[PDB]
């Protein structure tokens, strides 16, 4: 099309069980979820005190196509790895 | 550079206003997001001409380069006024936002809103049933009392004088009908694209005097959209109102035990403290408190804190669970509590009976709407009628609500983030509600084992 998509950029906290959760394994599981209008974009693992980290992870979502409701309860089926997920920020682009 | 109070920025508007043009020249030259992206296209800009470019150039590529997945920083936005510095949201068009900035972190202290001067946008934007009318007046039901009106797309208008008093006088009541005092609001001509009253007042337009505002203490004038939003007024922070802190995460950690999770809202968490959380009524101290990097000698309003707490195990703790303090107001689960609620644009009417999920601040609980007391109107709160029979798309009402798990929530007067919820069905939000009364409240542990 001559006209783009609306989109927009979001930053997910994706929160572990434990200090002992194998982080890099819970961010491959995140990245591995396929949707049509969704990039995944940069992560980081980020302290959030007593040697817990949480994966901070962008994504870029076509609204029109993408339910954030949706991608949360599809990372949250990781059970073994995630406690829960939270919105950390949210942006129109 | 000085030291700064912190405030939060709605920026809101229609799909062809500017306002993600007009919020990113903000940040690109206030702030101090993905500059090493916006230092590649500065460079890169060299291949136009000769070497210059345009601040709207460089935005458009760091646009892209977002889209591709590849910038590194993430959605939260800052940057500085001489006063101020702002967090500051260029609000998504996606309907998962709406809930968003109901219970999401921080209200905004000022909506801005991003008008396009063109004829045909500019009608395409006021519309009733339109995104933007919608967030002016979620923005106002939350309590968002400051606004600042920013008109955008000068240059296609030729900066005529008499097309701004007349965009001016449309928007005006606009605002009005969502409830904002046009008196109060600072109306700027703007060109997002080319610079124009953003940080340094236009050449194009020897008419315009500048934006006014009338305030409790007098009159406030500036030129620029960077002087508006610097003259967003101090709003007060719930220091020292009793604690609330809503959990977010429960973690049993070896060698520390358990660790509850979650953003103070009001008050201050300290190591020494005795707490309780509701809605079970388990009381404990507060042994240490920790976020990011840091061990904390307390958690102010908006620290995302861990902090560790013996005696209690993760399993009689939860997400949704409010902490507070055991000797100021402790928090308390309660029986009902009646709200204020605004029904927003949905396919669907409701009746007394209805039972949707409602979040609130970090509890997600299925709440029935048990009486329909009041129907409002919504401006002034005054009483239209006793007992609706429905509510449709619109309508304010006082409603009754009856949660069906155990649930700690507060008045918006008192606790404002524990009195504000979003109503979910149909893929959506459909309602905003407002906190305005609670019916706040021994089985030993081996009874109840
Ligand atoms: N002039 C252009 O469109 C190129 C933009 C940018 N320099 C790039 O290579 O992506």
């Amino acid at each position: 099309p001559a006209k783009p998509a609306a989109k927009s950029i979001v930053t997910l906290d994706v929160k572990p069980w434990d200090d002992e959760t194998n982080l890099e394994e819970m961010v491959a599981n995140v990245k591995a979820i396929e949707m049509e209008g969704l990039t995944w974009g940069a992560h980081q693992f980020i302290p959030i005190g007593f040697g817990i980290k949480k994966l901070q992870i962008n994504c870029v979502v076509e609204d029109d196509k993408v339910s954030l409701d949706d991608l949360q309860q599809s990372i949250e089926e990781d059970e073994d790895h995630v406690q829960s997920t939270d919105i950390a920020a949210m942006q129109k682009l | 550079g000085k030291e700064k109070s912190h405030i939060n920025v709605v920026v809101i508007g229609h799909v062809d206003s500017g306002k993600s043009t007009t919020t990113g020249h903000l940040i690109y030259k206030c702030g101090g997001i993905d500059k090493r992206t916006i230092e590649k296209f500065e460079k890169e800009a060299a291949e136009l001409g000769k070497g210059s470019f345009k601040y709207a150039w460089v935005l458009d590529k760091l646009k892209a380069e977002r889209e591709r997945g590849i910038t590194i920083d993430i959605a939260l936005w800052k940057f500085e006024t001489p006063k101020y510095q702002v967090t500051v949201i260029d609000a998504p068009g996606h309907r998962d936002f709406i809930k968003n900035m109901i219970t999401g972190t921080s209200q905004a202290d000022c909506a801005i809103l991003i008008i396009a001067g063109g004829v045909g946008e500019f009608e395409a934007g006021i519309s009733k049933d339109g995104q933007t009318r919608e967030h002016a007046l979620l923005a106002f039901t939350l309590g968002v009392r400051q606004l600042i009106v920013a008109v955008n797309k000068m240059d296609s208008v030729k900066w005529d004088e008499s097309r701004f008093q007349e965009i001016v006088k449309e928007t005006s009541n606009f605002i009005k009908k969502v409830g904002y005092n046009p008196k109060t609001v600072p109306f700027v001509p703007i060109s997002g694209w080319n610079g124009d009253n953003m940080i340094e007042a236009t050449t194009n337009a020897p008419w315009y005097k500048g934006w006014e505002k009338e305030t409790k203490a007098g009159v406030v004038k500036g030129k620029t959209l960077l002087e508006a939003i610097d003259a967003i007024e101090q709003p007060s922070r719930p220091t020292d109102k009793p604690l609330r802190l809503p959990l977010q995460d429960v973690y049993k950690i070896g060698g520390i035990g358990t660790v509850p999770v979650g953003r103070v809202e009001t008050g201050v968490i300290k190591p020494g403290m005795v707490v309780t959380f509701a809605p079970a009524g388990v009381t404990t101290e507060v042994k240490s408190v920790e976020m990011h990097h840091e061990q904390l000698e307390q958690g102010v309003p908006g620290d995302n804190v861990g902090f560790n707490v013996k005696n209690v195990s993760v399993k009689e703790i939860r997400r949704g669970n409010v902490c507070g303090d055991a000797k100021n107001d402790p928090p308390k689960g309660c029986a009902s509590f009646n709200a204020t609620v605004i029904v927003l644009n949905h396919p669907g009417q409701i009746s007394a009976g209805y039972s949707p999920v409602l979040d609130c601040h970090t509890a997600h609980i299925a709440c029935r709407f048990d009486e329909l007391l009041e129907k409002n109107d919504r401006r002034s709160g005054k009483k239209l009628e006793d007992h609706p029979k429905f509510l449709k798309s619109g309508d304010a009402a006082l409603v009754k609500f009856v949660p069906s798990k155990p649930m700690c929530v507060e008045a918006f007067s008192e606790y404002p983030p524990l009195g504000r919820f979003a109503v979910r069905d149909m893929r959506q939000t459909v309602a905003v509600g407002v906190i305005k009364s609670v019916d706040k409240t021994x089985x030993x542990x081996x009874x109840x084992x």
